[PDB]
């Protein structure tokens, strides 16, 4: 039931919070998380960030400098702020709900299970 | 890294027909401590995200037709969609967490014959 | 004052033992692994039973002046108990006479036994111990079928 | 019933066990006997019978057997390799499965080492797959060790809950214990018969007598030690025994 809210066209180099508003579940019990994804057009997808139930945060090591996530179990959201915008980050930005990482030999983090929809981002002045 | 190579690209499968998609992991992706494969099949509708169809490669997701069913062994991983309906003009993916980077299927054109 | 006995090899845990008790209610046979007070007893308010402090792994339960004799023996995993209650016309000295003891109980336990004790009701508000050996006796049976006299055949030349 | 990872353990004891009401009840989907074929159970005696109880899937009933492998027999419940008892199992879809999923039936799916036979493990420590220490928090290669069958009434057979009872007859070194029933019959008098009172076996003609035993005395015998009276164990009446005429 996830859904990624956010602005559609962006401008470079600034920090940018990102909101995957969900419902249907909470996010602080043993075996739950949400992973954040991008995909530039024509490319395969790229997961970006992740946070588990007792707030076990993951990020891509490349933009570990710029990605900064936090989960919102109360809002049924996740806030992910993200800096240093550039035109090769022209992607649509997804979130996907993790569940019981014991199953974790199936997706390369690319997906998960839940999965909302995505807020588009294009880098143009 | 275990690359996931699809099966049929520009698939011209007729309506209501068995559409096949193979996935060839370059290495044996089996976590042998499960006695059960893991693989997550996905359906990108155009302009839409890929949604999880079958996890465990044999346990179909909720609300999904059982005319789709998963199969495969070792490194070869097929997909037993028994009928290709008119709703099936879509792009498809196969992957594995049993790796390190974001391995991917490449995506198939589903022309309905 | 005599409120049953306790039997066994170690009278503690790490090995099994029997416990035969009688509060003012009635007899309580029991077979667990216990933890027995080295000086176990019961009081007499009338609150009591400082006997043990453990009742683990119980493999058998059961619940429900004077001269009171008992013969205890233990053969082939059966613990046999004979008994008799005669009335003395003394209070607490061992009298003389003949009185045969009738079987009471039979318990298919399997328990090993090497030691035993006694249990007494304290003050808050006399007993003997013989042992048995393999002898040969000559019992005289009445016409109703009771043993009225006996001869121990290893006492003296006359016997 | 009881979970599969913490099975129960009832120690049946001195009693009269009638495995026929079990064997012929036809309500059991699986009744295998290993040490001893089923029909000869009501004719033997042991020291102890143990009964273990739990609930599993439908197609994991084949791991409750001596010498198997799988997530159940590896670390939930292991049967020794010279088992003696019998294994009974029956479907219970209507009792244990509830719409929306019955998430109260768990099983253990990770353990350091397979169980010893009849060993039991109810701990709940975070399992550590990889080399990295876990420190009591979840994460990659740090997994909670218990999963739950989500049973639902619209599950194909082989995913519906089955209840299992494992009877294990053991024979330590005691003097005796539980055994199967013992018949009995009426008593006729004044005819040469083959009698049997409790194990006293002979033949002759039984009449009523004018003796008086002692309440604990069970039969009489005369000089030369032949049995010439008996007590029958239901009327509590003593009977004279007379050899059947000859010459
Ligand atoms: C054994 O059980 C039977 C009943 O199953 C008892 O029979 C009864 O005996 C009393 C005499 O004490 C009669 O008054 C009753 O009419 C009998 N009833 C039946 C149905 O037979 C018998 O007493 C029992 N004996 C023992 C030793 O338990
Ligand atoms: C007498 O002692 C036994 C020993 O366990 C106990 O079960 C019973 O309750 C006692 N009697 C009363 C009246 O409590
Ligand atoms: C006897 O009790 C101890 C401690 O309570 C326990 O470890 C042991 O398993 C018990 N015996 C049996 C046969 O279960
Ligand atoms: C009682 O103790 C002896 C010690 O010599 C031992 O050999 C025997 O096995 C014990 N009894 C039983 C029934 O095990
Ligand atoms: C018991 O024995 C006495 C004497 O030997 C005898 O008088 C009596 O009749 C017998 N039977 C009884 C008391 O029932």
């Amino acid at each position: 039931t996830l859904k990624e809210s956010g602005p559609t066209l962006v401008k470079p180099t600034q920090t940018l919070t990102l909101t995957c508003t969900f419902s249907g579940f909470s996010l602080s019990t043993s075996g739950v998380g949400v992973g954040w994804i991008r995909q530039p057009p024509g490319k395969a997808l790229e997961w970006l960030a992740l946070i588990y139930w007792d707030d076990d945060k993951r990020y891509s090591p490349s933009l570990k400098s710029r990605l900064t996530i936090t989960k919102d179990t109360s809002k049924n959201q996740v806030v992910l702020t993200m800096t240093n915008m550039d035109p090769v980050d022209t992607a649509t930005y997804y979130c996907a709900h993790s569940l019981f990482l014991t199953v974790g030999y199936s997706s390369s983090w690319s997906p998960f299970d839940y999965w909302g929809q995505g807020t588009l981002v294009t880098v143009s002045s | 890294d275990i690359v996931m190579t699809q099966s049929p690209d520009s698939l011209a499968v007729s309506l209501g027909e068995r559409a096949t998609i193979n996935c060839k992991s370059s290495q044996s992706v089996l976590y042998s401590s499960n006695n059960k494969n893991y693989l997550a099949w996905y359906q990108q509708k155009p302009g839409q995200p890929p949604k999880l169809l079958i996890y465990w490669a044999s346990t179909r997701e909720s609300g999904v037709p059982d005319r789709f069913s998963g199969s495969g062994s070792g490194t070869d991983f097929t997909l037993t969609i028994s009928s290709l309906q008119a709703e099936d003009v879509a792009v498809y993916y196969c992957q594995q967490y049993y790796s390190t980077p974001h391995t991917f299927g490449q995506g198939t054109k589903l022309e309905i014959k | 004052i005599i409120r049953g006995w306790i039997f066994g090899t170690t009278l503690d845990s790490k090995t099994q033992s029997l416990l035969i008790v009688n509060n003012a209610t009635n007899v309580v046979i029991k077979v667990c692994e216990f933890q027995f007070c080295n000086d176990p007893f019961l009081g007499v308010m009338e609150s009591e039973f400082r006997v043990y402090s453990s009742a683990n792994n119980c493999t058998f339960e059961y619940v429900s002046k004077n001269l009171r004799e008992f013969v205890f023996k233990n053969i082939d995993g059966y613990f046999k108990i004979y008994s008799k209650h005669t009335p003395i016309n003394l209070v607490r000295d061992l009298p003389q006479g003949f009185s045969a003891l009738e079987p009471l109980v039979d318990l298919p336990i399997g328990i090993n036994i090497t030691r035993f004790q006694t249990l007494l009701a304290l003050h808050r508000s006399a007993y003997y111990v013989g042992y048995l050996q393999p002898r040969t006796f000559l019992l005289k049976y009445n016409e109703n079928g009771t043993i009225t006299d006996a001869v121990d055949c290893a006492l003296d030349p006359l016997s | 019933f009881a979970s599969v990872y913490a099975w129960n353990r009832k120690r049946i004891s001195n009693c009269v066990a009638d495995y026929s009401v079990l064997y012929n009840s036809a309500s059991f989907s699986t009744f295998k006997c290993y040490g001893v074929s089923p029909t000869k159970l009501n004719d033997l005696c042991f020291t102890n019978v143990y009964a273990d109880s739990f609930v599993i899937r439908g197609d994991e009933v084949r791991q409750i057997a001596p010498g198997q492998t799988g997530k159940i027999a590896d670390y939930n419940y292991k049967l020794p390799d010279d088992f003696t008892g019998c294994v009974i199992a029956w479907n219970s879809n209507n009792l244990d499965s509830k719409v929306g999923g019955n998430y109260n039936y768990l099983y253990r799916l990770f353990r350091k080492s397979n169980l010893k036979p009849f060993e039991r493990d109810i701990s709940t420590e975070i399992y550590q797959a990889g080399s990295t220490p876990c420190n009591g928090v979840e994460g990659f290669n740090c997994y909670f060790p218990l999963q739950s069958y989500g049973f639902q009434p619209t599950n194909g057979v082989g995913y519906q809950p089955y209840r299992v009872v494992v009877l294990s007859f053991e024979l330590l070194h005691a003097p005796a214990t539980v055994c199967g029933p013992k018949k009995s019959t009426n008593l006729v008098k004044n005819k040469c018969v083959n009698f049997n009172f409790n194990g006293l076996t002979g033949t002759g003609v039984l009449t009523e007598s004018n003796k008086k035993f002692l309440p604990f005395q069970q039969f009489g015998r005369d000089i030369a030690d032949t049995t010439d009276a008996v007590r029958d164990p239901q009327t509590l009446e003593i009977l004279d025994i007379t050899p059947c005429s000859f010459g």
